[PDB]
């Protein structure tokens, strides 16, 4: 089979950069080359075929050359809605065989975030268990530190953390905070926090509120 | 337009068989073969075969003959995936898919079924508001959402509003809880100014479980 081997597996670049992805092919395939762009949970989308020809609607900035076993795609000045995994596809023998995939994530200016905080719905509790969420909304870059403190103790084991794929037109992120207890010992404590830590933040950001009110 | 739409996937234990469709609309079925493409963290997109739904001729990856059978019914329109032998392995996202034009790749895509090959049982989510509060609310802006808790096998959809409301709307990646089973919220930012006269409305659908729950989410008053 004609295996496809792209590079980089993934890179990360500002608006405006001029990046460049390749695809080798383990033999020729005479420009019978395909360039797909895809966002996460969404369909394949065409952009080039013939290894040169841009698909309907896809913007010239958008380019792909390259010939033999050797092909590039290359855009020419990165805007955040190509965000999106891009994957090579040789079209000249079956087996019909893709790369491997190169994911290409945004730079951009610091955000802070945005936090709010969710107590358990009394739906929840009437079935024993308590679920605290904190969300930190449309910040940039992704790190962040998200503690929990139940009447100023620190927590650990108790939450999971979940992040949100970069937005198309902002190229912020969010996250979720997710503080899982038994109703049991939801009860044995009265404050609840979240205590927020990021580089677009001049301090410590905390929402809190108390168990029961 | 063109489009392809495909159904039958969810939970399948190992060893076991499934059937996918694909039915085509906005053209004519026979004026083009319909092929298969699976994706899967790890190895990828790979190419399962093709049928030409004039001839019912079928052509595979060598790769796939063991496990996958393509077929057509040219009086509904519509291509099949029948998986047979299944190993947990194979969990992946099935596509149906046609070329742009003869010889050409592929234009055209079917939304993806993720098929999940475990031994584990099919559970439906509960559905919890996540209420707007002074503690989610400032500077004009309320968040509010849906915490959708306790599914297996992937995946819940959440709409709100029927499909109405689409801005602003993250509905974040599921995680696997050491239960084993899944969980996701899904949060939306609108106007503090409006929570009185706008309704918002979680709809989320578990297919496996034939499990589907409108949730109203209302303000909460702290």
């Amino acid at each position: 089979d004609i295996q496809m081997t792209q590079s980089p597996s993934s890179l990360s670049a500002s608006v405006g950069d001029r990046v460049t992805i390749t695809c080798r092919a383990s033999e020729d395939i005479y420009s019978g080359l395909a360039w797909y762009q895809q966002k996460p949970g969404k369909v394949p989308k065409l952009l080039i075929y013939d290894s040169s020809t841009l698909h309907t609607g896809v913007p010239s900035r958008f380019s792909g050359t390259g010939s033999g076993t050797d092909y590039t795609l290359t855009i020419s000045s990165l805007q955040p809605e190509d965000v999106a995994t891009y994957f090579c596809q040789q079209n000249y023998d079956f087996p019909l065989t893709f790369g491997q995939g190169t994911k290409l994530e945004i730079k951009r200016t610091v955000a802070a975030p945005s936090v709010f905080i969710f107590p358990p719905s009394d739906e929840q509790l009437k079935s024993g268990t308590a679920s605290v969420v904190c969300l930190l909304n449309n910040f940039y870059p992704r790190e962040a530190k998200v503690q929990w403190k139940v009447d100023n103790a620190l927590q650990s084991g108790n939450s999971q953390e979940s992040v949100t794929e970069q937005d198309s037109k902002d190229s912020t992120y969010s996250l979720s905070s997710t503080l899982t207890l038994s109703k049991a010992d939801y009860e044995k404590h009265k404050v609840y926090a979240c205590e927020v830590t990021h580089q677009g933040l001049s301090s410590p950001v905390t929402k809190s509120f108390n168990r029961g009110e | 337009e063109v489009q392809l739409v495909e159904s039958g996937g969810g939970l399948v234990k190992p060893g076991g068989s499934l059937r996918l469709s694909c039915a085509a609309s906005g053209y004519t079925f026979t004026d083009n073969y319909i092929h298969w493409v699976r994706q899967a963290p790890g190895k990828g997109l790979e190419w399962i075969g093709y049928i030409n739904p004039s001839s019912a001729y079928a052509h595979y990856n060598e790769k796939f003959k063991t496990r996958f059978t393509i077929s057509v019914d040219k009086a509904k329109n519509s291509a099949y995936l029948q998986m047979n032998s299944l190993r947990a392995e194979d969990t992946a996202v099935y596509y149906c898919t046609r070329r742009y034009y003869s010889a050409m790749p592929f234009a055209y895509w079917g939304q993806g079924t993720l098929v999940t090959v475990s031994s584990a049982s099919t559970k439906g989510p509960s559905v919890f508001p996540l209420a707007p509060s002074s503690k989610s609310t400032s500077g004009g802006t309320a968040a509010l959402g849906c915490l959708v808790k306790d599914y297996f096998p992937e995946p819940v959809t959440v709409s709100w509003n029927s499909g109405a409301l689409t801005s602003g709307v993250h509905t974040f990646p599921a995680v696997l809880q050491s239960s084993g089973l899944y969980s996701l919220s899904s949060v939306v930012t609108v106007p503090s100014s409006s929570l009185g006269t706008q309704t918002y409305i979680c709809n989320v659908n578990h297919k496996p479980s034939n499990t589907k729950v409108d949730k109203k989410v209302e303000p909460k008053s702290c």
